[PDB]
């Protein structure tokens, strides 16, 4: 349509999804919070086609992808399990969180390490 | 005279394959320590065009903004270099440009792994080059492929890289931050006492810049052999200038027959032995 | 505090919308003029930067893309595809190639290049 889905005032809207980038460096946890503070969450990656615009992202930022030891898989901060054939994850810094980098990459970082982040919120 | 230059030297580290958060970037201007930037901010190293400290620093925002981005990118680059050796590892990306007298330029990009060079690109010709080493070639391909496929570096990225360095060199020179001035040497001729009708005359030139200088003794105006003279090295002062000296043995009495000839940045002077 | 969810103005189907401005990134490297026409063929134009504030998303774009910044021989200045002179403290213009066009780069930069050189581009439509 000629109008882009419901989104927080002054956020980036693309194909009905809303995004926002924050310059303020923070740790994963403190970042996870920043998102929830605005009824959202850390960037979640479900479609290479719908989140097409993610290829234009410069540098790396906090993503909402966590790692659970018990099992040994990566799943989103909500509950969702990273859908195969989306992100190529790379070991950068020993840790349990991951940062997003251009062309669907996920670099592992120490959740305690401050960084910039991306908050997103879907539509129905 | 030598060319104006700018050099950025970025360094990232990892311990047991774990890329550390902090990184350092050293900026050198015309061969002098100019900037130091950690993961957070850039700070000036002493001696400016000022000599106090209050200088308009905050413009260090520009370098802070950019050197951090490159710092972060280089971390992703180290991450793709998988090495099976415990301990520390380092990766450096050195970008450098120059402006010669004729205003022609020179510019390159070099990668160092654990202190050794392994890849480089002449940013003028855009032609990559790598050392003739089994180990160096593996590293090289790893990085060159990451820059192609993952980093998505185009032909234009390198055209801009070339421009960036050159425009910043010009920005620093055009702002007068670079004060390369000639400092003519001070010249002093002294003698030792006659230990058998012979004396050692010494010609000392000090506190000068630039580094290049010609000093030599002459008999009746004709320069002596290099073997018949004692030459001192060229030593840094501790003030940004240099000192050196030359000497020779003469039969006492022939004194006014000897002279010290010196040429430093356009000036050619002659100095007799004190009477 | 509430939680006001508004809509983003009139934009072409699947374009990016931010603060009532539409943007689309075309990864088909093309001539500057070929890009001008490409955006004009959609009731748009090449990206025009008018405020580091209203277009702060431009801070996170990677690579280089054509934009409406045009040269002027007489003066030597720059202006957009509509006489709009280029404001003072908006872009840092780096002289990359001797040319009359400019590629937009991340963190409000403008690299000068040959107008006849193919590069990716960005179209911009200012919502009514």
């Amino acid at each position: 349509e000629s109008y882009c889905g419901p989104c927080p005032k002054n956020w980036i809207c693309y194909k009905n999804n809303c995004y926002q980038f924050f310059d303020e460096s923070k740790n994963w946890y403190e970042s996870q919070a920043s998102c929830m503070s605005q009824n959202a969450s850390l960037l979640k990656v479900y479609s290479k086609e719908d989140q097409d615009l993610l290829k234009l992202v410069k540098s790396y930022h906090w993503m909402g992808l966590v790692h659970i030891p018990t099992n040994g898989s990566w799943q989103w901060e909500d509950g969702s399990i990273l859908s195969p054939n989306l992100l190529t994850i790379i070991e950068m810094q020993k840790g349990d969180c991951a940062l997003y980098a251009s062309s669907f990459k996920g670099y592992i970082e120490n959740c305690s390490t401050p960084n910039t982040y991306i908050c997103m919120q879907r539509t129905v | 005279m030598e060319p104006h230059s700018l050099r950025y030297n970025l360094t990232v580290l990892s311990w047991d394959g774990s890329v550390q958060s902090g990184f350092l970037t050293e900026v050198h201007l015309d061969g002098q320590p100019f900037l130091r930037c950690d993961r957070q901010k850039c700070r000036a190293k002493p001696q400016g065009q000022w000599a106090e400290d209050v200088l308009g620093n905050k413009t260090w925002d520009r370098e802070t903004r950019d050197l951090t981005g490159n710092g972060k990118d280089l971390r992703m680059t180290l991450a793709h270099i998988k090495d099976q050796k415990e301990g520390l590892h380092s990766l450096q990306e050195i970008r450098v440009c120059e402006i010669h007298e004729d205003n022609s330029t020179r510019s390159s990009q070099h990668f160092y792994y654990d202190g050794e060079l392994f890849l480089s690109q002449n940013l003028e010709t855009k032609e990559w080059t790598m050392p003739q080493s089994s180990r160096a070639q593996t590293l090289a391909m790893n990085v060159r492929n990451f820059l192609k496929e993952d980093a998505m570096k185009t032909k234009t990225h390198y055209h801009a890289m070339h421009a960036d360095c050159l425009q910043e060199l010009r920005r620093y020179l055009k702002s007068g931050v670079v004060l390369r001035r000639t400092v003519p040497p001070m010249v002093n001729v002294t003698r030792s006492e006659a230990s058998e009708g012979n004396i050692t005359v010494t010609c000392r030139a000090s506190g000068f810049y630039p580094w290049n200088i010609t000093l030599s003794w002459r008999q009746d105006g004709v320069s002596l052999s290099h073997d018949t003279q004692q030459w001192g090295d060229v030593l840094p002062d501790g003030n940004g200038t240099y000192q050196t000296w030359v000497a020779t043995r003469i039969c006492q009495g022939e004194e006014q027959r000897f002279t010290c000839y010196m040429e430093h940045s356009g000036n050619h002077s002659t100095h007799p032995v004190p009477s």
